[PDB]
């Protein structure tokens, strides 16, 4: 009988869920940013003292981006001037202030406009990247050396990431690897000489009098594709009396014959280096693990050391194929593989034996490899009560693989379903991060005897908050289809009765090894519209979903926009057979994947749903990228799958839309999904003269994720809703 | 370091290999100003893998250059390499 969650309230961010994010510096010490000064705590005791004060950079004289500490604690990197690249990426300007010394250092500076800056894992060495060339700086203040002389603007990248792998394969704009001490440096170079451009607008501020043609390197599906080439340098014996000298480590023979991706680099020890390469046709990779050779300077990679990795229903791994985390002396490794039943479980590989021995099993499956000791793996998965969308630390002996505990399922069982962990520099002490189903716990533990010294935050004042408002309850559970459980959620409004009849949206993305049913505790609009608008907000996983398996993931390959929009209907049925769903009033709704979901929904003629909404919607595969699509769909070629790549668009299904009430947007400058597909999707509408609501947002990208933008589409979206069902 | 009887890297696994039973010798030089009638290429280039994939797609096997012969690759590799990393291929007929 309190004030409900308001639009208003999501938006202006009334109610905040405290985080704590802390960064492990040794064994036993991290840093936090307890009231904007940086404070190094002492986990084997209590203690807390303080390393760098707010007041430090009062004198800067320049809005502070970010900062970065480098391993030592020695030197403080400072980021100013970001301006926005994509997603990941950016261009800024780099002041380091010595820390001893206390004093910034003005000689040698990095150069303005840089792409990108890491330190070493361990001194105090810098690798930065500018104008798409490496360059290393082994004492801060001298000179940096110059590692490639060939980096050319959308051409060739050295040591940063073109587009597609940016965005589909390494999820960074780093294309740098640091050996574990900082004596090499591995990079990669990428060529977009011959992969076309996507061209678009951006109109800018409101001076500018021409608007600017953005031009990116695009590969779409069936389209010519970056090259990628690899190398290592050798950052001790740099000099400037001599260019630097990269070795070039080339990929296996299987990949040389066409098309081929990197799509992994992980060091095994300090003169071990591990790479993974993908084939074009996502079927296939394979493993290669190079040693280094004191004499010669270069590179050993004998085959027989490789591992071929196949997939015979699918493509290997989730996304990619899985890293590898190698054991202390790098001659024998952990990795996750899909096992016969199709469940992803730990494997543990030689590095000169082709077999490996899973020490895991059963229908659950390992989400992540999270921290390797010599007597335990540190893993988490979804095993707890056979639930898909819950998560726990496990740690498995390695002597017995029969002795499993669980770190975190009797940690607070009502409370905590969905941990990640960070682990101290030899997993001494470790972080536990509580997602939902309550309000996010985060707690330190000593991995010695696992116990829990400490909570570091509790959501105390947000859970007084909460307490004078009617939030809604969230269900979460499964059905059943031919003898399978497909799990779904639903956002429930407060003093939700059984039986009337509410309005439902579903809320959709569907896309492959996604996962929208889980027990994370969430503050969002679908909170609003259930807390406010008495209206159901519900989500589905079907066919081709993730962490259940093979048979479910794989449901869909070589056939998006069939098994799961077919599921996504069924579920809207099953929820009307509950019964306290009003079936003539189901909207639908998602953005990028889901957009693409929705839409084909809304033309399917199913006459189950009465609107949608598609944010930023893939409308034709022949349209997204080549490495996201390719991976689900092969070519658009006739001798591939054109077939289903042409039977399965948004704008063959236009018809079908008289039937449906339909809310379509998308940001202007969207290099991701591009405003080309939904160009495309209101051109056919207009063709067979449908009626539709549409929306543009002039220079937002795929996220529309800037403020004034943000509260701009959800009142949008809001009122198409509560015009849609009819209410006040 | 690489041009050596005793090296066991990328010049004598692919590129150059001499008689080791016959005497041998290996002089590295440079051409000053004094003689100018000899003249340079482009950049100085070497192979740095040469294998075959067999048929079964899955096998890697390098091929070694023998003493006194050429490299297998020498067939589709340029007499100067383009650029750094460049990488070859002709598919071989069943006979082959």
């Amino acid at each position: 009988s309190r004030k409900t969650y308001t639009l208003t309230d999501y938006l202006k961010n009334t109610y905040r869920l405290k985080l704590y994010s802390l960064r492990w510096i040794s064994d036993h010490e991290y840093l936090y940013k307890q009231e904007n000064n940086i404070l190094v705590f002492n986990a084997e005791y209590g203690n807390s003292s303080v390393f760098l004060e707010n007041s430090t950079f009062d004198e800067f004289g320049h809005s502070i981006n970010d900062y970065s500490i480098s391993p030592d604690g020695q030197f403080i990197l400072l980021e100013y001037n970001y301006v926005k690249q994509w997603r990941h990426s950016y261009t800024a300007s780099y002041d380091i202030y010595d820390l001893n010394k206390r004093q910034l250092i003005t000689e040698e500076r990095i150069p303005n406009n840089t792409q990108w800056v890491t330190w070493s894992p361990v001194g105090h060495k810098l690798a930065y990247v500018w104008n798409n060339d490496i360059y290393v700086k082994i004492e801060p203040n001298l000179p940096s050396y110059r590692i490639t002389w060939t980096g050319k603007e959308d051409i060739i990248y050295n040591g940063i990431t073109d587009w597609v792998y940016e965005e589909e394969v390494f999820s960074a704009y780093s294309a740098l690897w640091w050996s574990p001490n900082g004596t090499f440096l591995a990079y990669a170079q990428f060529n977009d000489t011959e992969v076309p451009l996507i061209e678009y607008s951006f109109y800018s501020d409101e001076s500018l009098q021409y608007p600017k043609t953005v031009r990116v390197p695009y590969p779409k599906a069936g389209a010519v594709n970056p090259t990628v080439k690899f190398f290592v340098v050798n950052t001790d014996s740099l000099s400037s009396v001599t260019n630097a000298t990269s070795i070039q480590i080339t990929a296996p023979a299987s990949m040389l014959i066409g098309d081929h991706y990197l799509c992994d680099v992980t060091w095994a020890t300090q003169e071990r280096i591990s790479l993974q390469w993908l084939r074009r046709i996502q079927n296939y990779s394979v493993m290669d693990i190079c040693d280094y050779d004191e004499s010669s300077g270069r590179w050993n990679c004998l085959v027989a050391r490789q591992h071929i990795e196949m997939s015979t229903t699918g493509w290997v791994g989730r996304f990619r194929p899985s890293e590898p985390h190698f054991t202390l002396d790098g001659n024998s490794f952990y990795k996750i593989i899909s096992n016969e039943e199709g469940y992803r479980h730990i494997c543990y590989f030689q590095i000169d034996k082709k077999d490996c021995t899973f020490i895991t099993k059963g229908t659950w499956e390992v989400i992540g490899i999270e921290a390797l000791t010599s007597d335990y793996l540190y893993y988490i998965s979804n095993e707890y009560k056979g639930m898909p969308g819950g998560r726990n630390l496990y740690k498995i002996q390695l002597s017995d693989y029969t002795k499993v505990t669980c770190l975190s399922c009797e940690l607070n069982p009502e409370r905590c379903q969905y941990y990640s962990v960070s682990f101290s520099k030899e997993a001494k002490y470790y972080q536990l991060r509580c997602s939902g189903p309550g309000l996010p716990l985060y707690t330190l533990h000593s991995s010695v005897n696992d116990k829990g010294l400490r909570v570091l935050e509790d959501n105390s004042a947000l859970d007084k908050m909460l307490q004078n408002v009617q939030m809604p309850s969230k269900k979460l559970d499964f059905i059943i289809l031919n003898e399978t459980k497909f799990w779904y959620q639903m956002i429930l409004p407060p003093h939700f009765d059984k039986s009337k009849k509410y309005p439902l949206l579903l809320d959709v993305y569907a896309g492959p090894c996604s996962q929208k049913a889980d027990t994370v505790f969430r503050l969002n609009w679908a909170t609003y519209l259930a807390s406010t608008e008495n209206i159901i907000v519900a989500s589905f996983d079907g066919r081709g979903s993730g962490y259940q398996g093979d048979k479910i993931m794989h449901a869909i390959n070589r056939r998006l926009g069939t098994f799961e929009v077919e599921d996504q209907i069924e579920a809207a049925r099953q929820f009307s057979k509950m019964g306290f769903v009003d079936n003539k009033r189901i909207a639908i709704w998602g953005w990028s994947y889901g957009g693409y979901v929705t839409s084909m929904v809304l033309g399917s003629g199913s006459g189950v749903f009465k609107c949608g909404i598609a944010v930023a919607p893939v409308s034709r595969w022949e349209y997204y990228d080549s490495v996201y699509t390719e991976r689900y769909m092969g070519l658009p070629t006739p001798e591939d799958n054109l077939d289903h790549y042409r039977n399965s668009t948004v704008m063959s299904r236009a018809e079908n839309f008289k039937q449906v009430e339909y809310l379509l947007i998308h940001g202007t400058a969207d290099d991701n999904v591009h405003f080309q597909q939904s160009a495309q999707i209101s051109k056919a509408l207009v063709d067979v003269g449908v009626d539709f609501q549409a929306m543009w947002y002039t220079d937002e990208d795929h996220g529309i994720a800037s403020s004034t933008a943000h509260q701009e589409i959800y009142t949008h979206m809001s009122h198409f809703i509560k015009q849609c069902f009819s209410l006040p | 370091s690489d041009l050596s009887v005793s090296s066991a890297g990328p010049i004598s696994q692919f590129n150059y290999k001499q008689s080791f039973s016959n005497p041998t010798c290996l002089i590295l030089a440079t051409v000053p100003h004094n003689l100018t009638t000899i003249t340079k290429p482009l950049k100085y280039s070497y192979i740095n893998k040469c294998s075959r994939l067999l048929s079964d797609d899955r096998t890697e096997v390098p091929q070694l250059v023998n003493a006194n012969q050429y490299s297998p690759c020498v067939s589709i590799v340029p007499s100067t390499v383009w650029e750094d990393g460049d990488y070859y291929r002709k598919q071989l007929s069943p006979l082959e």
